[PDB]
């Protein structure tokens, strides 16, 4: 399985789960019933991006799998790899929109799920400073815990905001990393569709700071990619669905670093097997100054 | 019929009616419907007890020669002999350049001026380099290098880029080369009346001889060339018939080898030549390169390109040029008649290459700086007899982006080299893009005119559509200039041609969609790349999603040069038919039975999109076999 078919793979095994947490919605909740994310003001982040459409019921959060749909093209082109990217996206913030409605509180500590339009105003001000240089999106799992936690403390102690998902935010607690908003270290959640609360973070990036409006899809890409110092490492096996999200980050211009043997891609997709040099890689390719 | 695609082309045609010259199309118009039997191939005469025509449709008429050979048995020794013929030609270029390595010196007319080119070639050919004078070095290079083409004792030398499983492959089929000039040898005696009547051993012993040309000849030409004259690098230029100049001396240097066009380079900023050309009433000299010697010049010293193979006449009919200086190969005779109708001095410095009614200046090799200023006085005192009023140079010329060498290549990927993982100053870049898919595969665009096809129509059309398509291209020769004229060695063309996947590369790596690797001989350098490629990622040159094309190709050379392309394990796609329609065997042999030997075969297509389509399907199951 090659890399488009490993992309396309795990954006259809996203489309699935997004039409199976849909599904238990409108039979649990009803179509009628309200669809939000806790205090923002752009509904559903990523498609307000792509289509300008606003999802506040639990109808059009069904409707909605259609953008997933025809975003997927199996085409071997880099164009369909990076719209199926984007396919996958727009799922993980279905499947968490459903998880909102489904449940009251969806997250526990010290997972803390959705990040609201306050805090992307209050991290805005040291973003385009440059008190914080970039965004380290760490996704699964590193062999151990002190390895987690010393490339954690790195990037930390060298001001960037580095957000948690999966099993790295346990091994980040045995570490003893200290978490938080002003700790600059946030765990988004134990699920690979919780990085999508970070994504939604560079896009309304470019929704609040860069004034595009919603629907102009490549204006957003262009700002992420040329304003936002996001970077992902994803550490530990990949799954088709975690390669999917990670075409979806590179959709947004976002480079993304792994442990793992990958088919690369110059400046996009890169294996870095030494942890010790993992931060150093991760803010060249994100040209990044310290 | 349109006669071109190139605006500058048609302006020149109208100019030649107007003025009852003959160009190359009037010739092909007179020529009417070509001969038949020499048209498929079924016409001998290697005996003068011929000549003999076979039917090219089997069953019918006459089946044998007069000897009892077959059609198969016919076509199959005249396309040995047009491969036999291009073998020639690239190994007595390569020769003269491994003769002129040996006579390097420090203080001498021709040095070494890339002495890590010539450290890395030693080593190649097994020659010591460590505590030793540079020119020594260079000298027994030389030997190495001629002893390839007369050895008959032992092996031969192959560059390291070759894979090993492909010479394993070559070993087993009986396709191993020898010496070069003996394989020639060996296809001349082999097509001999009464010698060998059967196909598949004759295509076998061409392929051997083709292996000649292009992992001997073409390459150790094209590497010697880089230690004497430089190492290419991306250079800026400009191409079409609009860079001679009215009101400067205009010596137009066509041809393939490349020591002289070096040395009349040279020549051209010697002071007293530039106050002579001042002395004679013009601005300046105005070098202008055509073919494969403007190839050259063009990418070490971004010398400008007049044209291609078939513009070479309407260089002429502009009435501006001063000098023509040929040397060898693609230099049309009926020049040495179109030059009568103008002021031009056409001058032939080859005694491999005498033309009737040409001014002979022969070339010394021995003298090549004084020989050349003496040879470019000639050209400059001929600005007096310019006659200004039967001067028309269009005002259509292109900038153009080349100097593509495999060295240059490594070097632009190496921008995209992520400094803590490396490693640096390989084509590492490149076989991720190609196995990730982000490109679809590489493909090469080489060869030359032909009148059969609309000029310049087929390359564009194939190139336009493989970048399209996020295929990679390489050009070299007049396809190499016919992009040039076109507009597509540009970086901008990038974002006006190329797909996405190709838009992004040259984005990140910064190059135009399809890079000039050179002239014909640096067809090699093609080579050269796909084996680093194989050698990266540990296959046979046959399991990468890579390609070439001959849109429009006449030439022997061109023949040898897809069929060494083909042995090496790359499929060649020929847009003009070459003359073996009337040999069953022949045709299933070259386009069916050859992937089983060597992997590869020839695919013959006249429509360029028909041919853009087959490559992207080949090229996508030779991916879906390789599991990218
Ligand atoms: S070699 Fe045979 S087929 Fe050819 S001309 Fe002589 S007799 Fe005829």
């Amino acid at each position: 399985m090659n890399l488009f078919q490993t992309v396309f793979t795990g954006s259809k095994q996203a489309l699935a789960a997004a039409e199976g947490i849909v599904k238990q919605a409108v039979d649990e909740k009803g179509r009628d019933y309200k669809v939000a994310f806790p205090d923002t003001a752009y509904s559903l982040p990523v498609i307000f991006a792509a289509t300008g459409k606003k999802i506040t019921n639990v109808g059009e959060l069904e409707g909605a799998l259609d953008i997933v749909r025809s975003l997927i093209v199996e085409e071997e082109m880099l164009d369909k790899l990076l719209n199926s990217g984007l396919a996958t996206a727009v799922a993980a913030e279905i499947i968490e929109a459903a998880k909102y409605v489904l449940s009251d509180a969806p997250y526990a500590e010290p997972c803390v799920g959705f990040i609201s339009d306050p805090i992307i105003r209050s991290l805005g001000v040291p973003l385009v400073t440059g008190d914080i240089p970039g965004v380290a999106v760490i996704l699964g799992e590193c062999p151990d815990s002190e390895t987690a936690a010393k490339i954690i403390k790195d990037y930390q102690s060298k001001g960037l905001l580095t957000c948690l998902v999966g099993k790295v935010i346990d091994q980040a607690i045995e570490g003893k990393v200290k978490m938080g908003l002003d700790l600059r270290v946030i765990p988004l959640g134990y699920d690979v569709t919780s990085v999508i609360h970070v994504v939604t973070i560079a896009i309304r990036a470019a929704l609040i700071f860069g004034g595009i409006k919603g629907g102009q899809l490549n204006d957003i890409l262009k700002y992420t990619a040329e304003r936002v110092p996001a970077f992902v490492n994803a550490f530990g096996p990949l799954s088709e669905l975690v390669v999917s999200a990670g075409a979806g980050a590179i959709a947004l211009g976002f480079p993304v670093l792994t442990d793992q043997v990958v088919p690369e891609v110059p400046t996009l997709l890169l294996t870095q097997k030494d942890y010790d040099k993992m931060v150093k890689t991760s803010l060249e390719a994100r040209n990044i100054k310290i | 019929k349109a006669k071109s695609i190139d605006q500058a082309t048609l302006q020149l045609l109208d100019k030649a009616k107007q003025d009852g010259v003959e160009t190359v199309w009037d010739r092909k118009a007179d020529m009417k419907v070509q001969c038949g039997f020499g048209s498929a191939g079924v016409c001998c005469r290697n005996c003068s007890m011929g000549p003999c025509r076979v039917s090219p449709v089997p069953g019918k008429g006459v089946e044998r020669g007069i000897c009892g050979a077959t059609a198969d048995v016919i076509v199959s020794r005249n396309f040995a002999r047009m491969v036999a013929a291009g073998t020639a030609a690239h190994s007595d270029h390569g020769r003269s350049i491994a003769l002129s390595l040996y006579h390097t010196s420090k203080d001498g007319d021709i040095k070494v001026k890339d002495e890590n080119k010539l450290k890395e070639v030693a080593k190649s050919f097994n020659v010591e380099t460590e505590g030793r004078d540079i020119y020594d070095i260079a000298h027994d290079v030389a030997k190495e290098g001629l002893s390839n083409y007369g050895k008959q004792l032992g092996e031969v030398t192959l560059p390291p880029s070759l894979p090993e499983k492909r010479k394993e492959l070559w070993r087993k089929l009986g396709v191993y080369p020898r010496a070069v000039d003996r394989e020639i040898a060996a296809v001349m005696h082999s097509t001999h009346i009464g010698c060998n009547a059967d196909a598949e051993a004759m295509i076998k012993m061409s392929m051997r001889c083709s292996l000649t040309d292009g992992w001997m000849g073409s390459f150790m030409g094209t590497e010697f060339s880089d230690i004497m004259f430089g190492t290419p690098h991306s250079i800026d230029t400009e191409a079409n018939l609009g860079v001679l100049e009215k009101n400067s001396v205009n010596v137009v240097l066509h041809g393939h080898e490349p020591l002289l066009s070096e040395m009349v380079v040279e020549a051209a900023s010697d002071p007293e030549l530039v106050e002579l050309a001042k002395s004679v009433g013009a601005d300046g000299i105005n070098l202008c390169g055509m073919c494969c010697t403007g190839n050259e010049v063009s990418m070490r010293h971004g010398i400008k390109i007049a044209g291609n193979f078939m513009q070479q006449e309407l260089a002429v009919v502009t009435g501006a040029v001063d000098g023509l200086i040929v040397d060898v190969q693609c230099i049309m005779p009926a020049l040495a008649k179109l030059s009568k109708s103008y002021h031009t001095k056409f001058i032939t410095t080859s005694p491999k290459a005498h033309i009737t009614d040409s001014i002979y200046m022969e070339f010394d090799e021995e003298n090549p700086l004084d020989s050349a200023k003496k040879i470019l006085k000639e050209a400059i005192l001929n600005f007096k007899n310019r006659d200004q009023s039967k001067v028309m140079i269009p005002e259509l010329k292109c900038k153009a982006i080349l100097g593509y060498s495999v060295e240059e290549i490594i070097n632009k990927l190496d921008k995209v080299v992520n400094t803590q993982i490396g490693p640096m100053q390989t084509v590492k870049p490149l076989a991720d893009v190609l196995v990730s898919g982000v490109l679809r595969g590489a493909a090469a665009v080489v060869g030359c005119n032909n009148p059969k096809v609309v000029q310049d129509s087929a390359h564009i059309e194939t190139i336009k559509g493989l970048i399209k398509n996020d295929v990679i291209v390489v050009v070299t020769g007049c396809a190499a200039q016919a992009a040039a004229k076109y507009g597509l060695l540009q970086k901008e063309a990038a974002e006006k041609y190329a797909g996405p996947g190709l838009a992004t590369v040259c984005k990140l790596v910064d190059i135009p969609p399809v890079l000039h690797m050179g002239s014909c001989v640096d067809i090699s350098r093609i080579l050269d790349l796909v084996g680093r490629v194989a050698n990266l990622l540990g296959v046979d040159m046959s399991d990468l999603p890579v390609a070439g094309v001959a849109p429009e190709w006449m030439s022997e050379k061109a023949v040898a040069i897809g069929t060494y392309v083909v042995t090496s394990g790359i499929d060649t796609w020929l847009g003009v038919a070459p003359p073996v329609t009337g040999g069953p065997e022949v045709v299933d042999i070259l386009t069916n039975k050859m992937e089983d030997w060597v992997g590869a075969k020839f695919f013959i297509e006249t429509d360029p999109h028909k041919a853009v389509e087959q490559i992207v399907n080949r090229m996508n199951e030779k991916r879906k076999k390789l599991g990218i």
